[PDB]
């Protein structure tokens, strides 16, 4: 209950339009929340661009423990052909589980926690076969149909931790084979901050390479001071004086980390993710009290909109950034400070 | 879920939440330093969270033969009206004791009289 | 500064009435942007519905 | 992760405990360099009380604005705090004591400001908002007389041109090492009762220049040495509630490590328990 | 003269700015409005149909 | 060991673990109690150990792509010449931010000048 | 477990003296010998004596080092001499 399949979901639907085709594969779970699941994507235009691939909690262990399997070979033909594919499984510690009942029923020795010793190979077979292939693989599979294209598969998998404890044998697992982590966490969730990411924890391994050239600029910068942000403000805590660095350091954190909470199922594009980071790396947030942060997003989204949106369309299909964008970007940021209100 | 519950209730059951979070990350706190070392906003949250947790007590009809005292029933509009009152500090005058196992808002200031 | 006083008089009230107006008509744009986009999308919403 | 940290976390609090311990001690010894310090500045006090007592009540009867007694529209108060934490409540309860009052004479229509000793003070009159004229702090352990001539001075001027007509001092009593009382007295007018003689004022002093500069001169000594011994006074009980909170932080740390010793007792014999059951059902 | 110009203005353009956010909440009322409308038409036309 | 590095480097790296270990103990008292409990002789140490700390870091040029910024290389020589430097009062007055993926000593006063 | 019941006695090293820079690192208080003052000879015998108990004062006082600024000066000889046999 911190948000785990919310995520998930809304990385589905925000693909509706981008051509990246969606599977979601749902491992274990009761059949009434794929039946909420699917009438939210119907809800959107997202289901239309996605497979469901079901085995709920009714269904036999072996039915459960071939679910990822079956919704890899799904995307697989997409990424064979030279198309782009989205994978979810959700909840592969229900896959182990399943696993395990298998195992122990057959009578094969239990190693730690109980769980067979080959359940590395079961998850990191799975999660190998998400990748990107080269053009040459893909004529070769094709047959000269297709050429000049290269095909991908993103995989998504989702872990659940009991107490916040990592190091449980499934867990381990995944985080061992992974290309990194998003951590989920109760404690930012019940503070009101979601999605309840924590910025300390979580890292991609492929970072940067994987941005538009603005959010790689505007980002890179965002996560690693904000981490420091909390280290800052755990020492702070009861020291009466602050130098105006870390005066500055103690309230730029504490802005950031309101900028970046959002309601679920309101995805934002690059355009109106990036003129808001801008707003905050550009130090435009700064003099605006904390709880009007939230409503000073709202207004300069409804406000660009309106007035500028041939560079919304502009940074939405090039992605581009120079010299000339973010003068244009200083222009909307002085002209909506002014003009506007919260 | 605001589309179905409403926005009212909505961020009411969001404010309650963050507020008793916060009041369990001042607990170690106070349980080395005692209280006073709090700052004073830090103060006004626990003033309100232990009001908070005693105002979600409830008199229910089949406890009697264990409270004695008689059951309540609580609307929905009387429930979200209470916290958010209290939330909003209009209730920062009473006692904690005024709060413990009374129906509504209402019956906790008739209790606040009599202390 | 009998004339200053003067000169400043003019030039906040002439700043203050612009800028109250200007406030005034894009809460107007405002509105009629958001009445706009429901109008329309109340259509949007029920031609996917009857395709559904 | 009771094998990990649990471990460690206990070591934190174990450390901490052994600190506090010190500085109960600490305090307890400086409660008691502060205290010699404080009966130390009685007498000079109490000796220029008595000279101002022969002036005052001798039998040709003088007249000052310090003395005299006036009607109230303005009150004044200055007010002494800590410039260190801990020390548990001792600045709050005075400063709700002093809003007391200050709303006291606001419900009269009285206009009040303060003048202020200490950082703590500073910052919860002006988080209140309350008009402060006039600052010193940074004085630690051995505090001097120099610092406060500067707050006493503007408002002394304020006193005699009548923008104030009525100042107290607001300040801790060391009672004892066992109890301290936050309280309020009057400085100006001189409220001290009246006093009577003989010997005194018959064998009259002979006066250089003149008997009025040296009421003059002698007064402002005075009310000067009355907040010196205040702020003495305050210091001490300042150890001595830094003291008392000590000793509350080190029961409390010994209180919170046996806990946190029967939760890692039971995962130390829990994890044995479960490790054996997965060795001997692997020996299938 | 200065100082009383000078307080005019302030009173002037905070009033025209809090009209501005009443004009926005009634916009807001017209869009929920519309929307939950559309919906509940939208809905009575699909069950129309199906059930035809 | 001086047998192998010689004195000058063995001196240099036993001076940062007998520093970096002083304010790993002192780093617990100030997250309870403050700064202020401390001797200002621990505080200097709590200054120049979190220096010390910052300084140790070092922007990679396989990691531009995290970073975006251009990687550095240190000679051994200059190494030593730096964490003296810190060890010592050079240095005293350069905030903490300054030391943080700077490269040498001798462009962290760049980056201070900066800050 | 095991082999601290069959043994004799103990030398703990431990690492943060060994940071620290006491490298010889030995932690005393912990250590212990159940032979003893037998094992030694006339001269050690009888020096050695003082050590063990300077360095049990100076235990307790080195959590006053902090403030060491305000103590009985007794207090601050035993520390200060705790401090140079360490
Ligand atoms: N960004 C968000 N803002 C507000 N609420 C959210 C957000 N994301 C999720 N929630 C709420 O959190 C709750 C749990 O979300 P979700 O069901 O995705 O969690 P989960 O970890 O998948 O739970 P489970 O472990 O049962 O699968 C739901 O009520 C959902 O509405
Ligand atoms: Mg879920």
């Amino acid at each position: 209950q911190t948000g785990k399949t919310a995520l998930a979901i809304d990385a589905i639907i925000n693909q509706r339009d981008s051509g990246i085709k969606a599977i979601y594969v749902a491992i274990g779970q009761k059949a009434s929340t794929i039946s909420n699941v699917v009438r939210k994507l119907e809800e959107h235009g997202a289901l239309a661009n996605t497979i469901v691939v079901v085995a709920t909690a009714s269904e036999s262990a072996a039915l459960q423990y071939l679910a990822p399997y079956a919704g890899a070979a799904m995307g697989e033909y997409f990424r064979d052909r030279g198309e782009d594919a989205l994978i979810i499984y959700d909840d592969l510690s229900k896959q182990a589980v399943a696993y395990r009942q298998i195992s122990l029923l057959l009578r094969r020795p239990p190693g730690r926690e109980a769980f067979p010793g080959d359940v590395f190979y079961l998850h990191s077979r799975l999660l190998e076969r998400a990748a990107r292939v080269n053009a040459e693989y893909v004529e070769a599979f094709t047959k000269g149909e297709v050429k000049g294209k290269t095909g991908s598969l993103t995989a998504l998998p989702i872990i659940e931790t009991q107490a916040g404890d990592v190091s449980a044998f499934v867990p381990t697992n995944v985080i061992s084979i992974t290309d990194g982590q998003i951590f989920l966490e109760t404690n930012l969730f019940n503070a009101g901050i979601r999605p309840a990411v924590n910025p300390g924890i979580s890292v991609s391994r492929v970072g940067g390479a994987a941005q538009t050239k603005i959010m790689k600029k505007l980002s890179g910068g965002i996560r690693t001071a904000l981490a420091q942000y909390r280290e800052l403000a755990a020492f702070s805590q009861f020291a009466s004086d602050l130098d105006d660095a870390t005066r500055k350091q103690l309230d730029h954190g504490q802005k950031v980390t309101e900028l970046l909470k959002q309601k679920q199922y309101a995805p934002m594009s690059v355009a109106q993710q990036s003129l808001v980071l801008f707003a905050a790396e550009r130090g435009y947030l700064a003099d605006v009290e904390l709880s009007k942060i939230g409503s000073f997003e709202a207004a300069l989204l409804a406000y660009v909109d309106r007035d500028h949106a041939p560079l919304m369309q502009e940074i939405n299909q090039t992605g581009g950034y120079n010299d000339e964008i973010e003068g244009k970007l200083k222009g909307i940021l002085d002209s909506f400070k002014a003009t506007q209100s919260w | 879920d605001p589309l179905v519950v409403g926005q009212e209730h909505y961020d009411t059951a969001r404010g309650v939440q963050s507020i008793l979070q916060r009041y369990q990350e001042l607990k170690d706190i106070i349980a080395i330093l005692g209280m006073d070392e709090l700052s004073e906003e830090d103060k006004l949250v626990v003033a309100r969270a232990r009001k908070i947790q005693r105002f979600l007590s409830q008199p229910f009809f089949v406890a009697e033969v264990f409270t004695g005292s008689p059951g309540k029933y609580v609307s929905l509009k009387d429930t979200i009206r209470g916290f958010k009152g209290i939330m909003e500090g209009e209730y920062d005058h009473l006692p904690e004791q005024a709060f413990y196992m009374v129906g509504s808002i209402e019956e906790a200031v008739e209790k606040a009289k009599k202390l | 500064d009998l004339d200053l006083a003067k000169a400043s008089a003019t030039d906040q009230l002439k700043k203050a009435k612009a800028e109250a107006q200007v406030i005034i008509e894009q809460a107007n744009k405002r509105r009629s942007q958001i009445l706009d986009e429901a109008k329309a999308e109340a259509e949007q919403e029920r031609t996917k519905i009857v395709a559904q | 992760a009771g094998a990990k940290d649990i471990r460690s976390k206990i070591a934190s609090v174990q450390n901490t405990q052994k600190i506090t311990k010190a500085m109960e001690m600490v305090a307890a010894s400086k409660m008691r360099k502060s205290q010699d310090r404080m009966a130390a500045s009685r007498p000079y006090a109490e000796t220029m009380r008595k000279v101002i007592g022969h002036l005052a009540h001798g039998n040709l009867e003088y007249k000052h604005p310090y003395l005299e007694d006036r009607d109230v529209k303005r009150v004044g108060y200055l007010v002494v705090s800590t410039d260190r934490g801990l020390a548990g409540g001792l600045n709050i309860n005075l400063f709700k004591k002093l809003l007391a009052e200050m709303k006291t004479w606001t419900d009269k229509g009285v206009q009040a400001d303060l003048a202020m000793i200490g950082s703590k003070g500073v910052s919860f009159f002006n988080s209140v908002g309350g008009n402060v004229v006039a600052q010193v702090t940074g004085m630690g352990d051995n505090p001097s007389l120099s610092e406060l001539i500067g707050p006493v001075k503007v408002m002394l001027q304020a006193y005699d041109e009548g923008r104030l007509d009525k100042l107290y001092i607001v300040s801790n009593k060391f009672i004892n090492t066992m109890s301290q009382v936050p309280t309020i007295s009057q400085l100006l007018p001189l409220p001290a009762s009246d006093d009577d003689d003989l010997k005194h004022k018959s064998w009259d002093y002979l006066y250089e220049p003149d008997p009025k500069a040296l009421l003059d001169t002698l007064l402002r000594r005075y009310v000067e040495s009355q907040v010196y011994q205040g702020v003495v006074e305050n210091l001490a009980s300042e150890q001595a509630a830094r003291m008392v909170a000590m000793k509350a932080a080190t029961d409390n740390g010994g209180s919170l490590i046996k806990e946190l010793q029967l939760v890692y007792n039971k995962a130390r014999q829990a994890s044995i328990t479960q490790e054996l059951t997965e060795i001997v059902s692997g020996a299938a």
